C-alpha cells in the first residue's frame, strides 16, 4: 500500500477492534510522521491463538 | 501516559486513569482508557540492558 494519505480515524477511536496497539510506536498520535511503505497482511485465527 | 510533559524539577503522583478517545472514563477503565502505574521486570534471566 503505497502512494496514500493514511486517515487513522476508523482504525483508532471509531473502532470495533479486540486489540490497537503499536509496537515501538505511540499508537496515539501516529499520524504525525511518515514512513516509505506500509502493507497489508490478513489471516484468520481463532479468538483464543 | 500523561496529557503534557513535566516541568523542570517538578513531581506529581496522581493515580487517576488516562483516556485518549471519546470516552468518559471516570474512576471506570474501558476502551481508550488506560491506568498509568504499569511496573517493571527485573529477572535475572536476563543480560545487560
Amino acid at each position: 500500500i503505497s502512494n496514500c494519505v493514511a486517515d487513522y480515524s476508523v482504525l483508532y477511536n471509531s473502532a470495533s477492534f479486540s486489540t490497537f496497539k503499536c509496537y515501538g510506536v505511540s499508537p496515539t498520535k501516529l499520524n504525525d510522521l511518515c514512513f516509505t511503505n506500509v502493507y497489508a497482511d490478513s489471516f484468520v485465527i481463532r479468538g483464543d491463538e | 501516559f500523561r496529557k503534557s510533559n513535566l516541568k523542570p524539577f517538578e513531581r506529581d503522583i496522581s493515580t487517576e486513569i488516562y483516556q485518549a478517545g471519546s470516552t468518559p472514563c471516570n474512576g471506570v477503565e474501558g476502551f481508550n482508557c488506560y491506568f498509568p502505574l504499569q511496573s517493571y521486570g527485573f529477572q535475572p534471566t536476563n543480560g545487560v540492558g
